[PDB]
């Protein structure tokens, strides 16, 4: 059938082949996990005004240390109005704004209160025991963020801390990479829906659910085409909707091969390739087809549910994220110790595991549970990891509880 | 890089 | 005004004064992130059916090795209507039933093909042992077995699984309402132009998307005057529509302690970023509302929500350990100890020819902001200083508070 | 568990 393509291989060709998306303009609210594709300028000044670091006193340095008069106070919020003259003080709080003729704040805590009004119960006179350097305890115009300065660039994968920035400098429209729509869909003749009763012969439909989830868990749009009977004439239509409605189209089952004939004959699609030396996964097959200047990525994910979801954020979830905008979609792999002993296989194995930190320990440690369809671990903690098993070699054959491993993060730690 | 293992003694 | 709070009991009070909210029934789809509620309990096997684990032929294996007639092809998603009797055999692929006649079955590798269609005829090499590369009814999974026990975590894995043993309908911890507001009157909203004296409200924006993150419903009370009726109305909104209230930049406390009849934890925490920080409850009708007073300083508003709303969010959403996960990492740059626990925000990168990951600050706002196009996914954990350590240099191993996605 | 940086020598 299908050539055999290694590992790296099959994912490189994952990566160069997937398209990036093209731009739309969303509000600055709904920013979050997109990727900007416009560069962010502040229209304003931050601060627009000279503002107070320390509760006390704002002061002209050139009067110095001594009694002065305190002619108000400055409330964050106004604009103070009043001119400090030689000799006088103005009381301002954290945030407020200085007056027109301090330049230097002194603390509060570096002042002593001489005198108060004969009633009101306002203070009257200070006298400032420190020699002020010009500017000092002031955050000046702009000190912070300029005018015309660029605040965020393109490119910049925006968290909630970019997005308060935007609401900062004002940029509540901004220009991103859109999202992927990826429609998933399983083909067989046993597959039934979850909602239904089993049949003789049929099993519920695990592959569609669990794969529309892990998509969801990256805030992608998606669109479920259901279960798709294990023929070219239901198969293609339900192709053909996945096309005009996705950006994406992931289908999981059907080995004949009903599948890859009409994607290669009626599609006119390429199919990049049809056997991954890996395990699970090996009849994963990937294919693209270009409409209307328009690049379209097909994923055929094998049937076994551990298989689909392990090959899911091996090649979909990269090639979703450079989709996106993201300018290294490529995954995060981080080392662990191994929880339990395995048995290495020919081929570069991927298990489903979780990764827990000990706090006297520098590494986290990656316990197995891709060990499904005979022992599965009840934990109460979802996976986190995948796990990135070396393949076998004439030295090592096997690694031992303890030993270093490199593991794939899949989730919210 | 490449999402093979890799094994250290 | 109030006691000073060390950091330590700050957050063991949160967490501990937090209560777990009720529970709701869900959709099986909309399980993700959710805490069960309930034990979940297999109504079926899986499989149901006999299945074959490789591709070759259902045999009896009281027949043997030898020579066999194929009476048929089992199909699947079709219960076969044939009997293996002895001296036949049944070609199957692997997701295709077991017939009624055969116990096991020999792999395609092991036999050989004997007579062709003008397949009609093969010769078994090997003496296959019952039941062998067959996975029986209810190996995966046995009915009335529980599948998934109450308290777990659902991510994608787990949704599958409901979807599998056919629940659709599931009792889950319900997710927590929370309300955020900011107060002070040089707040202008973001969407509009400044105005002499007033700023932008950045706080709101990123409080409410720290929020939405986690997946948690979220109610914007928008910018509150800085006085008492303004803000008991905006409170009693707050309450009224959420479990959780959160407020940022004397009168508040007031407001809480005096109008509202609410017990106030703390008011001050030995911290940096985060002094002034405010903690405290308020129980009406068997009800626990919890309210968060953070700082109006921005980096401190994002630092202080990690490190109190977001645990205390987990555990009212149901999470059996809604403590933050901590990693190890070294720092990118030198940085001196302060005599209180500091935190700045970071980004943690991998690198595959080192064992330990590396920690950049970003912290260090209002001078020189690192532009990366990164988001900061991580919370470093300085330490208080000491009388021989004073300060921090490159490559040491620090605590580091991880606080998104990777 | 303590949310306190922790002194490595």
């Amino acid at each position: 059938p299908f050539p055999l393509t290694s590992m790296d291989k099959a994912f490189i060709t994952v990566l160069e082949m997937t398209p990036v998306l093209g731009t739309e303009i969303i509000n600055y609210r709904d920013g979050m996990g997109r990727v900007l594709a416009q560069d962010v300028y502040a229209k304003d000044n931050l601060p627009p005004f000279p503002a107070s670091v320390k509760d006390g006193y704002a002061v002209r340095a050139a009067d110095g240390p001594g009694d002065r008069f305190i002619i108000g106070e400055s409330q964050a919020g106004e604009q103070p109005t009043q001119t400090v003259m030689p000799g006088q003080v103005m009381r301002v709080t954290t945030g407020a704004p200085i007056p027109c003729g301090a330049d230097a704040v002194v603390q509060v805590e570096d002042t002593e209160l001489i005198r108060e009004s004969d009633d009101g119960t306002e203070e009257l006179e200070v006298r400032i025991l420190v020699q002020a350097r010009p500017g000092q305890d002031i955050r000046p115009i702009g000190h912070d963020i300029k005018r015309g300065e660029c605040v965020l660039a393109k490119g910049t994968h925006m968290g909630p801390s970019e997005i308060g920035l935007l609401a900062t400098v004002g940029v509540t429209e901004v220009e991103v990479n859109k999202f992927p729509v990826v429609a998933v869909m399983s083909t067989g003749n046993e597959l039934l829906n979850p909602e239904d009763d089993l049949l003789p012969g049929k099993i519920r439909d695990s592959n569609r659910s669990t794969l529309l989830a892990t998509i969801q868990e990256h805030g992608y749009p998606t669109i479920n085409l259901g279960i798709v009977g294990d023929n070219p004439d239901d198969l293609l239509n339900a192709l053909n909707e996945g096309i005009s409605r996705a950006d994406v189209i992931i289908t999981s089952g059907g080995v004949k091969d009903y599948l890859k004939q009409v994607l290669d004959i009626d599609l006119h699609a390429q199919i990049h390739f049809g056997r991954v030396f890996m395990k699970p996964g090996l009849p994963t097959t990937f294919a693209t087809l270009d409409i209307d200047g328009v690049r379209k990525i097909i994923f055929a994910l094998p049937g076994n549910p551990v298989s689909a979801v392990v090959t899911c954020n091996l090649f979909v979830v990269p090639a979703l994220r450079k989709m996106q905008g993201i300018l290294d979609p490529r995954p995060t792999i981080i080392k662990a110790r191994l929880s339990c002993d395995v048995k290495l296989d020919p081929r570069p194995e991927y298990h489903r595991c979780i990764l827990t930190w000990h706090h006297q320990e520098p590494l986290p440690w990656a316990q197995s549970t891709g060990n499904q369809m005979s022992s599965r671990l009840m934990s109460m903690r979802s996976a986190n990891g995948l796990l990135m098993l070396p393949p076998k070699t004439e030295q090592y054959v096997e690694l031992h509880k303890g030993e270093v491993v490199d593991v794939m993060v899949i989730g919210r730690l | 890089f490449s999402i093979v293992g890799t094994l250290y003694p």
